[PDB]
């Protein structure tokens, strides 16, 4: 670390909406999980042709990413004063169907410096929750229980849109260096664009007088 | 607090320092103190056991503007043991009174006269000087004022730390701490160089290989240099005499320790009959010590016959005149191990 | 003035503890006068703190940092008002305190002088050729102040003059000198909107520092594109006399269609055919091995000179070299081919050497060779 | 083939026998000073001597000896002997020096 | 052909290429072993011979025993690793000495990792020295010397 | 505890209707189970669009919550005088189909202070019951048997409506 | 290494599973293993050339 | 370098930060050990070296042996835990004493949980003292002192 | 602190709250032990400490040794259970006696079930007493007395 | 807390065994607080330090007077009162 050595705790937060503008509640795990699994799957369909002998497959809709955790709740050892039933009630309530939206809450998982594939949080919804009670008091108070939790990714639409146009900008800008030609410039400028660009279109957009009407150090722009 | 009345727990919020103290018998220094110091005025000498005792006797907070305070802090933070404080003008009178003192440390004072008188063969004393406070002269004449005494060594340059002001710590105080740590850890025969200087102490001036090449022969100066990965180290283990004997500090200081230890070992023979049975008892005591020293690794040789020899007897070491005068004469010859100093790497393709 | 969140234009300068094999020092006239010490810079912000953001030195340092540099030193010869001509600069580089300051600093590994570009280069007289030879020797003398320092040098702008200097250069310090050519037209602009011309050595130093952490000190820093460079001052077709396979040669800085401006050379000034220091990466690799063995050797000073001590050094030295060999840093399919360490009372020393207090270690190395030329011979299958 | 080499040297064990004298308990005081594993170790020298005691002929030197056992006299009411105590010592090394 | 005894030996630990002078005396050092792991393959019609196929090489562990003594740099490294701090490596050189303290055989170990510290039992009925047991796991072994 | 240390026993109650207005019977377990499992599942369908590149899934009906227990019945050790056959007959009859409503009974599981996710009871209907006989007497009287029981949640409509309008008030 | 007559395996990912097994006090992941599975998807130009090479016109 | 004997030791138990003065004498205390669990990893082309990856640290258990004596607070704590009551923790300090009863070495264990109590056999043919055997499991161990 | 010997002891069996006066002499009775079962848990970022979670308590078994003698009520109960009849519980009180036949320590067992009876071998070359070995399993343990 | 822990050692023998009992427990509690984020420091020795001995914190005069002196050093965290943001352009 850099300053201190506090133990970061895993947190679960629930919202009614996808954009997370109406908080519902939160729960901090009393014991961090010792293993976290992330799963990515994507499906392809083979191309069948009657006149082509090529071998190729085209992309089909990929299932959403999955996340799995196991949390342990104890109320028997010294220092563990929060009842197990209270924590299990809160955990299930966050993963349940909202009485207003009639759909399950949207969840966020945060834990210290852990990054869940480029983001500090995992955005998704609960897809399964199994609870095993293994120890009880004489009045049937649960003393130990473990919850197996599994979510499926469900991200915000605003973040998806911004990241999409960041990596595929509507307009791109390039800088001209020595011994560059217009087809070479269009290749570099058109790499980030969705549909590329041709040398004639690039020349027209920049109001070039001819196909070589640029000097080193000059900047050029390319639109869709 | 300091006034205890009721049984229970008392709370203090102080800022007094706390250090640690080692124990080395072969390194008991005496620090030269200016006469204007109020603590030393009116007394022959003062014995300081640790930083806690010094702060108690001072009855004042730690002052970084006092040369004596920083010297003791540097000395104790480097692992030094109990020491003695003696005024500079009283060195030639009070040092012979003290029996366990082995090092004569110039804590920024001028002890040239005291060293030339006290540090002589047979006295069992070693002196630690201070190098010049200015830059080293490239002509090689920055050591002209030091006598070629085989019982003294000089260290350059002065040191600074985080708790420093317009005055800089004299190198002698920190070096004397290094002597205590090395002796208690690896023995007196190991060179007191190539060891880190504890604390945040840093040399005030940088010394390169070319600069040190001039002052590593004759009246050699021992440098304190900083290296890229090992931090600040003591780089030099030579006395002020360039001779096949006593060239290195370890050889001179090992003989000083052995002479003191042997002298204590056979001091039981004084005022005993000067006959052969007494001589055999003394030979047994000396041989027992020398074998133990060789076992520890302080002497050079594969077998004890190659490391030392002891001779005593009539017509071997003494005559009729010596015996009739009450003199008992012993011959001891021991071989010391000299360290490797220059490492040469030969590269080829 | 209550606690709040605010916007500031200030900058923070936290201490940095990172280390690099190759650190350059910029020696030249700066905007403002400073003392005789060498300032360490961790970013362009540190330079602005000590000097105004103008002059040749500012843009050379900026060019270094924008090319991937991370740590540099600046040594000021004076204020910019003291520049008179080329010969005065050579005299300034020949001062006495420069060597002591460089030797005192253990981080400096490369030397750069950005001020060689200022003066006029319109005469191809033998006086100019002698002046350039003096400058190369003056810089190489600074490199000798401490083992392992290599000097990145400039070349005369006129190719004919530069070719003359290479042929007539004579020195025993060739293996520590590297020259690049031509000047670069940087992407920065002056007050008159003209591009600023800079020496290529500033960008090369950033490449060398970057390349050590990425590829290794044994990898040639050539064939790497530069940043913030508009175009080289002179085309590649003018440098046909500046590469000599059996003589002194430059390292061409060249552009390609679609690849940008790249370094196109890895040789030093070492003109001997059979000398082992003909390549910069080879000379820097051995100095990197020397530096480690120096650090390892220092732990054995003032130690007993017996067989136990030698085994402790020989075991560790053999351990480290094998690790470097298994990383591809040395040439050889067998361990005994890559390296060998000798240290003993009769393998490398004699009883006289022990008496003198010496300890001699013999080390042999096999290094890799860069691929400078590729020839393809295409033949028909006789079937 | 058949190779034989010397091994490790064993420890030296010494016994000394002395009569019981009035007011003398020096040997017992030595063995009774053991605290837990700390004891004062002494060097011991045995010398063959001139018939008058003024000249040494041969010396046996024993280094770092400390007591391990002490035997008191046996009190027998029918005996005509002198009370004799015995001490046992463990040491490290033995050397012989010719005078 | 004269054999060597096994009761005179020395071990040196190097931390950041700096030897530790206080960590050379040990009561016992376990033997060092290397094994070439192999799997046996059987052909179809070959019922009378065997075939062994080579695989990766497995190194053994390094075990030491030492009595309780003053804290040394080796002790501090072991405590730091077993306290939960960042793992650190060390280089070990084991030497077999002859009558002149010259190492006839030496083994060097690269990147040794402290993995276990144990101590003997406190027995009220015993006459024995309290002994620490240390074990390290290293990456590579290499022997040098005129004997082996 | 706060007053005494009595051992609470798990209880099973049956009703004809969903609101529990007509009791049928009850059974108190002679041995409490040592483990209880609760299972929640919910299904989503991915959204497919021809003009939107958004990645999203929409909620599809979630199966009802499941509960599983294992009960042990013994009639061989001292103090166990209630016959195993009587207990097993009662247990099944509570889980069987009611002759009047032609549907299986509605069950309630209560055990001490155990809270079955925000309620003191689990309301549901039996979906499985496996009985294993393992010990018999000389006249084939069953001495030991274990019943594996699994229910699916079936709550009351009145409680669902009240909780709905409490959290989303008009 | 040759992946059936070519120095490369050309394809697209079909599954990626990441297991985190060790964390620091600030939850920084220290150990993780990724299981990667691809399905071959080669270039059309190389396929066409290899086709007309073994079955020349 | 002088080593220490293993038959002079003391153990102190603290219950709610109150030391127990009657629970300091024991016939035997087992040694305390820490182990760094590791998994060996093998690369693709590396067939001659080993790589060890660090993991969590495993602490040993504390075993004590004592004769049958009057009831002490340590016994009452053990009886309460093993009677089915609420679990409770204790802090233990084990000290190795020298000839002046000064602890040269010391180990402190945090949150020690009683987990086992066993007694010796009642043998009619024996000449022995009935001895209780206790075992505890703690969360952390830290050592302080000048020797180890 | 004076410890107690382990060769003077007595055991009593109560059948329907009637003690058996002829079943008090035994050659050997095994020690009685209680253990609290625990499982170790590991957190996410906690790699230097250990956590132990308590569980149910496990009681040991009771083993007795006795020579072949006249039929006593204890034998008849053991024969009936091992004959295939209805199981019956017994209560056992084990007492450790001092020099005045006063039980300093005593352990009581509730609902002890006879589960095993074995006998020694008939050996024609032996000089030994034929000894029966009995084992019982009980539900609970509780100790009373001034010592333990 | 240290007042409550200290009270258990009043009227107890003033020897090295007693000091080790206090030092072991005090070092135990402080480390638990440090690992909870209650003290500042990346190393254990940086967060706190406890000194208790016949020469580390006391003298023979203090023992005769019946005193027992413990030196404790702590490092505490600083709250975030002001936040300044400097936003600059990436020179690429």
């Amino acid at each position: 670390s850099l300053i201190e050595r506090g133990l970061s705790k895993l947190t679960l937060t629930a919202f009614k909406d996808r954009e997370g503008k109406i908080s519902v509640g939160s729960l901090q795990a009393m014991y961090n999980p010792d293993a976290i699994q992330l799963d990515y799957q994507t499906h392809y369909q083979q191309d069948e042709s009657v006149n082509h002998t090529r071998k190729s497959s085209h992309y089909v809709s990929s299932p959403p990413a999955g996340l799995s955790l196991v949390l342990l709740f104890d109320a028997s050892m010294p220092g563990n004063n929060i009842p197990v039933e209270t924590q299990l009630t809160t955990l299930k309530a966050l993963c349940a169907v909202d009485p207003s939206t009639h759909v399950p809450h949207f969840l966020k998982i945060k834990w210290g410096k852990m990054r869940w594939e480029n983001k500090s949080y995992f955005a998704g919804r609960a897809s399964g929750l199994t609870i095993n009670y293994t120890l009880f008091d004489r009045d049937a108070t649960p003393l130990r229980a473990s919850a197996t939790l599994s979510l499926v990714a469900d991200e915000s639409f605003v973040i998806q849109a911004t990241e999409q146009q960041l990596k595929s900008p509507p307009v791109t800008t390039v800088s001209v260096t020595d011994m560059l030609t217009l087809p070479l410039i269009a290749l570099g400028a058109g790499a980030s664009l969705a549909s590329g660009i041709d040398y004639l279109s690039l020349a027209w957009q920049n109001d070039l007088d001819n196909l070589d009407d640029f000097t080193p150090g000059q900047t050029l722009q390319a639109q869709e | 607090t300091t006034i205890t009345t009721y049984p229970g727990v008392y709370i203090e919020e102080d800022a007094s320092l706390s250090l640690s103290v080692s124990s080395s018998a072969t390194a008991v220094p005496v620090f030269a103190v200016a006469g204007d110091n109020p603590l030393i005025s009116g007394k022959p000498y003062i014995r300081i056991s640790n930083w806690l005792e010094y702060l108690t006797l001072k009855n004042e907070q730690f002052d970084p503007a006092n040369t004596l305070d920083i010297s003791l802090r540097a000395y104790f933070i480097n692992g030094g043991g109990y020491c003695y404080l003696v005024q500079t003008t009283d060195l030639e009178k009070q040092v012979p009174k003290l029996d366990d003192v082995t090092l004569l440390v110039a804590a920024g004072e001028n002890i040239t006269t005291a060293v030339s008188t006290l540090c002589k063969p047979g006295k069992g004393l070693f002196a630690i000087f201070d190098g010049p406070t200015t830059e080293l002269k490239s002509d090689g004449t920055s050591n002209s004022d030091y006598d070629p005494n085989p019982f003294a060594a000089v260290y350059y340059p002065w040191l600074t730390a985080d708790w420093t002001t317009t005055i800089d710590i004299p190198p002698s105080a920190a070096i004397a701490g290094v002597y205590c740590s090395v002796d208690s850890t690896r023995g007196v025969w190991k060179a007191p160089a190539n060891v880190p200087i504890q604390g945040g102490l840093q040399p005030k001036y940088p010394v390169t290989d070319d600069l040190q090449a001039q002052y590593n022969q004759g009246k050699a100066l021992n440098m304190i240099r900083t290296f890229p990965k090992s931090g600040t180290l003591v780089w030099g283990a030579r006395t002020l005499e360039d001779n096949d004997n006593w060239r290195y500090i370890p050889v001179r200081r090992l003989f000083n320790s052995a002479e003191r230890d042997i002298k204590n070992a056979m001091s039981f023979a004084v005022f005993e009959p000067n006959s052969q049975p007494t001589w055999e008892r003394v030979r047994s005591a000396v041989n027992n010590y020398l074998y133990s020293l060789w076992q520890q690794g302080g002497l050079a040789g594969n077998k004890p016959d190659d490391a030392y020899f002891v001779q005593i007897g009539k017509d071997i070491t003494m005559t009729d005149d010596d015996i009739k005068q009450g003199k008992m004469i012993i011959k001891i010859g021991m071989a010391a191990v000299r360290p490797a100093e220059f490492i040469i790497l030969q590269f080829t393709q | 003035t209550q606690p709040s969140v605010t916007i500031t234009e200030n900058l923070i300068f936290p201490k940095q503890n990172d280390s690099f094999i190759g650190i350059p020092v910029f020696i030249g006239y700066t905007s403002s006068p400073v003392d005789k010490t060498a300032i360490k810079l961790h970013s362009l912000a540190d330079f602005a703190r000590s000097f105004p953001e103008s002059g040749l030195m500012y843009y050379s340092v900026r060019h270094f940092f924008e090319n991937g540099g991370q740590q540099a030193y600046v040594l000021s010869l004076g204020t910019e008002q003291q520049l008179s001509d080329f010969s005065s600069l050579i005299t300034a580089l020949q001062q006495a305190w420069l060597a002591q300051t460089i030797a005192a600093e253990n981080d400096i590994t490369l030397i750069i002088t950005p001020d060689v570009i200022r003066f006029d280069q319109t005469e191809i007289s033998d006086t100019q050729r002698d002046l350039w030879l003096q400058l190369w020797q003056s810089v190489l003398n600074l490199c000798k102040s401490r083992r392992g320092i290599m000097g990145l040098l400039d070349a005369p702008d006129d190719p004919t003059l530069a070719a003359k200097c290479l042929q007539q250069f004579s020195s025993a310090d060739r293996q520590w000198g590297v020259v690049y050519w031509p000047l670069l037209k940087s992407a920065y602009q002056d007050n008159t909107q003209n591009p600023i011309v800079l020496s290529p050595t500033a960008a090369v130093a950033a490449v060398i520092q970057r390349n050590d952490n990425q590829q290794g000190v044994w990898t040639a820093p050539a064939n790497i594109a530069l940043s913030k460079v508009i175009s080289p001052v002179r085309a590649y077709i003018e440098a046909n006399a500046l590469f000599n396979p059996d003589g002194t040669s430059l390292n061409l800085v060249r552009s390609f269609p679609g690849k940008g401006i790249r370094i196109w050379g890895c040789r030093t000034l070492e003109n001997t055919h059979d000398s082992p220091w003909s390549y910069i990466q080879t000379r820097r690799l051995v100095s990197y091995i020397e530096a480690y063995m120096t650090q390892l050797g220092r732990a054995f000073v003032f130690e007993p000179n017996n067989a136990i001590t030698w085994m402790k050094f020989k075991g560790q030295a053999h351990n480290w070299l094998r690790q470097l060999w298994l990383k591809g840093g040395l040439r050889g399919t067998q361990e005994d081919q890559a390296f060998e360490v000798l240290l003993g009372v009769d393998e490398s020393m004699r009883e006289a050497d022990l008496r003198a207090g010496k300890m001699i270690i013999k080390i042999r190395l096999a290094v890799l060779i860069p691929a400078e030329f590729i020839e393809l011979n295409l033949t028909f299958d006789t079937r | 083939n058949y190779y034989k080499m010397p091994g490790q040297r064993q420890s030296i064990n010494i016994t000394l026998r002395k009569g019981v004298f009035p007011g003398d308990t020096k040997l017992f005081d030595w063995i009774n000073s053991i605290q837990l594993n700390q004891v004062e170790k002494k060097d011991i020298a045995i010398s063959l001597t001139n018939e008058a005691g003024t000249e040494i002929l041969m010396t046996w030197n024993v280094a770092n000896a400390f007591p391990t056992s002490f035997t008191s006299p046996s009190f027998d009411a029918t005996s005509n002997e002198i009370a004799v105590q015995e001490i046992a010592l463990t040491a490290d090394r033995v050397t012989i020096q010719a005078a | 052909y004269t054999p060597s005894v096994s009761h005179r030996f020395i071990a040196s630990f190097l931390f950041n290429n700096i030897p530790s002078p206080l960590d050379i005396a040990f009561q016992r050092i376990s033997g060092l072993s290397r094994e070439l792991q192999t799997t046996q393959y059987s052909q179809g019609g070959e019922n009378a011979r065997n075939v062994w196929l080579a695989e990766k090489i497995q190194h053994g562990s390094l075990h030491l025993e030492r009595g309780v003594m003053t804290v040394t740099p080796l002790t501090l490294m072991f405590d730091r690793v077993l306290r939960g701090e960042k793992a650190v490596y060390a280089d070990v050189v084991i030497m077999l000495l002859n009558e002149n303290s010259v190492p006839v055989a030496s083994w060097t170990l690269s990147n040794a990792l402290p993995v276990r510290w144990s101590t003997g039992d406190f027995d009220a009925n015993s006459n024995a020295v309290l002994v620490n047991s240390l074990e390290l796991r290293y990456q590579d072994m290499r022997w040098l010397g005129v004997k082996v």
